[PDB]
């Protein structure tokens, strides 16, 4: 949605020139349905030797994030054994978003296939220490943990 | 600032690579033109090569006069998600331009070194999709052979 | 949302727009409900003739 | 009529299935005919017209053909 | 066209290109090198020309 | 099957923070008594309109969805172009 600061963070960018501006705006909504009045971050930087130019947009609540620190090797186990297919009454319904947890794991369409090959590969995954990253993997076991 | 520098300089990292890249091929393309001599008669030397618009059957008499036609081995490759056979260079030659004429046999003599350099290419940097000589006299010869 | 009619209720989450338009272009015109026009260049669209 | 004929029109009705090719060199291979207005891929030919001149048996036969009329 | 480079010859056709080389980079390629799991929904990244 | 197509879409939000909108509409030779109270601590409002079988002013709809349309008037939007570096 264009307003006339972002013309001006545009004519700034294609500038090739670096900076920042925070400042509210309209956010249309992913479903194309609704407007927010967002309050957004946009910091721009040139690629070096390339005429394109980057910026990263980022929401003032944003600026901090969780990095899940569970390297007992068995909490991270304490935590995924809550989301096999069978303990669908004590926790509810779960649905794993189709990430790049791993490069074995291959995402699909049919995420009832996502979640199970998500268990296997966590059942092993201690010899998968230089294959996959700890970020993503403990970051879901965690958030798994808190619902 | 740092995660926009980051990802900038990473782009920044793909881009030139993929630039060394074609400095390499087109070093060597002029390289070896420039050390080519013009002929007309390719019954006895012949000029071997995929044509991308064949058939997968085991066909011998789908070959030309002037050049002698490979049979690939396709293996699938879910980079491309295609059939992809590292082993030569395919080349498009387009329906209104005749594949035994002396400017597209010529073409297709001095553009093997092409077939080595792209393959010493993708050995440097394995992630390296479709690279292609688009020739002045219609042909295009891209690296990963696929129908 | 819903309504008090017991029939609007049955066309649940539809624009309000579409059943009753003066309502809310007279909103708009008391300025309760702004708007914005967007270009979408990259929709899929029905072959017309 | 029929040796003035020759000396006149020996060797000269050739034509090409593809228009823009014009020599026997050229028309090889394939190319695509969009005079048909349906945009199809044909083979390129080297052809004679149907009624020479490149010869007196030839000249003869498409020189009687111009004295019935038909096709002159 | 390098033909005749240094010993010097006539140049025909020495002012034409032979061709175009050209490496394809996806952007799938390019949305690796800008992780957005570590940012709220509503952040992203994006370029420009 | 189906083609590209640029498709002028419309979103609407409350544009005032103020909560309470109250009024009487000017339908058609009728009048429509209507009070708009905003619920507080969410997005949701109260339209409190107090007329129903009346005279019809539906003369048109405002219709919220992908309609087909021609683009902006690109005869306009070259004399006054986007900055551009060549
Ligand atoms: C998209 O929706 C936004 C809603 O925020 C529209 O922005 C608003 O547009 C109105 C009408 O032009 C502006 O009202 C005028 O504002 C000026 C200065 O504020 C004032 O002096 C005038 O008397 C008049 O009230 C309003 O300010 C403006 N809001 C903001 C934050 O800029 C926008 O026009 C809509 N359309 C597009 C294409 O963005
Ligand atoms: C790059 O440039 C060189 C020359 O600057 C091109 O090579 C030359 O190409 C012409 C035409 O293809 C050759 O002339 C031909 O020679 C044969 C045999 O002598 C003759 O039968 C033909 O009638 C015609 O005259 C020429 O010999 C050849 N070499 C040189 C030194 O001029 C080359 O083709 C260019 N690159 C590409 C991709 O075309
Ligand atoms: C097989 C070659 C052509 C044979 C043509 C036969 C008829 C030629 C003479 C026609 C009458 C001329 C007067
Ligand atoms: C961000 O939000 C706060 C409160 O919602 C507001 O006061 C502030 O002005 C906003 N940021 C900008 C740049 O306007
Ligand atoms: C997806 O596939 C799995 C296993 O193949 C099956 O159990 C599930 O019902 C499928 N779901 C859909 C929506 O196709
Ligand atoms: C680009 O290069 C300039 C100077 O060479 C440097 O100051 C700047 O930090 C570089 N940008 C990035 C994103 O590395
Ligand atoms: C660039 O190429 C080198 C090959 O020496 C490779 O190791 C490196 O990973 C490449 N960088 C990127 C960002 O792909
Ligand atoms: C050109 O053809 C000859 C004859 O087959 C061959 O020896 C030569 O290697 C070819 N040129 C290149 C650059 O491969
Ligand atoms: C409100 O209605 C009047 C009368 O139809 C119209 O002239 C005007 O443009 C509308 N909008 C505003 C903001 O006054």
């Amino acid at each position: 949605l264009e307003n006339d600061i972002k013309v001006e963070i545009r004519n700034k960018m294609i500038d090739g020139e670096s900076g920042e501006k925070t400042f509210r705006t309209l956010v249309k909504s992913q479903d194309e349905r609704y407007i927010d009045k967002g309050n957004r971050t946009y910091t721009w930087t040139p690629v070096n030797g390339t005429d394109y130019s980057l910026a990263l947009v980022l929401p003032t609540y944003s600026f901090y994030y969780i990095k899940a620190k569970l390297e007992e090797t068995i909490t991270q186990a304490r935590y995924s054994e809550t989301l096999k297919p069978d303990n669908f009454e004590e926790s509810g319904y779960t649905f794993i978003a189709p990430r790049d947890y791993c490069n074995d794991l291959k995402i699909s369409d049919n995420n009832t296939e996502f979640l199970l090959n998500f268990n296997e590969f966590i059942d092993r995954k201690t010899p998968n220490n230089p294959s996959c990253n700890a970020d993503l993997i403990n970051r879901v076991l965690l958030d798994a943990g808190f619902t | 600032r740092q995660l926009v520098e980051i990802a900038a300089r990473d782009i920044e990292k793909l881009l030139s690579n993929r630039s060394k890249a074609l400095v390499r091929l087109a070093l060597e393309a002029e390289k070896v033109q420039a050390a080519h001599q013009w002929r007309e008669d390719f019954a006895s030397n012949e000029v071997v090569y995929y044509n991308a618009k064949d058939d997968l059957d085991p066909e011998k008499n789908d070959s030309e006069p002037g050049s002698q036609r490979i049979k690939p081995v396709f293996i699938e490759d879910a980079n491309f998600g295609r059939q992809i056979s590292y082993q030569h260079a395919a080349v498009h030659i387009p329906t209104d331009i005749y594949e035994g004429s002396t400017i597209v046999l010529n073409e297709l003599n001095w553009t093997s070194a092409l077939d080595e350099v792209f393959k010493k290419n993708r050995e440097e940097d394995p992630s390296l999709l479709w690279q292609v000589f688009g020739s002045a006299t219609g042909l295009a010869r891209y690296y990963p052979a696929s129908p | 949302l819903m309504a008090n009619h017991d029939d609007y209720t049955n066309q649940i989450g539809r624009f309000f727009g579409e059943i009753d338009p003066s309502l809310m272009r007279h909103l708009v015109n008391i300025s309760v409900y702004a708007f914005n026009k967007s270009y979408d260049y990259q929709s899929v669209c029905e072959p017309g003739a | 009529f029929a040796v003035i004929a020759v000396q006149l029109f020996k060797g000269k009705f050739f034509y090409c299935t593809d228009s823009s090719k014009d020599t026997e060199k050229e028309c090889i291979g394939n190319y695509v005919d969009h005079e048909k207005n349906k945009m199809e891929v044909k083979g390129r030919e080297w052809k004679r017209h149907e009624f020479h001149y490149d010869n007196i048996i030839w000249a003869l036969l498409t020189l009687f053909t111009v004295s019935t009329g038909e096709g002159w | 066209n390098i033909t005749g480079q240094f010993e010097n010859k006539t140049n025909l056709k020495n002012q034409l290109i032979l061709g175009v080389m050209g490496v394809d980079v996806s952007l799938e390629d390019i949305k690796r090198l800008t992780p957005r799991f570590t940012l709220c929904p509503n952040g992203y990244y994006f370029a420009i020309d | 099957s189906k083609q590209s197509c640029i498709t002028e879409q419309t979103q609407y939000f409350f544009d005032n923070d103020s909560k309470s909108f109250s009024g009487v509409l000017d339908c058609g030779n009728c009048s429509r008594i209507f009070h708009g109270e905003k619920l507080m601590n969410t997005n949701l409002i109260f339209i409190m309109v107090e007329s129903k079988g009346t005279c019809p002013c539906d003369t048109r709809l405002l219709i919220q969805a992908e309609q087909t349309s021609d683009g902006p008037n690109p005869c306009d939007m070259v004399k006054q172009p986007r900055y551009r570096k060549g």
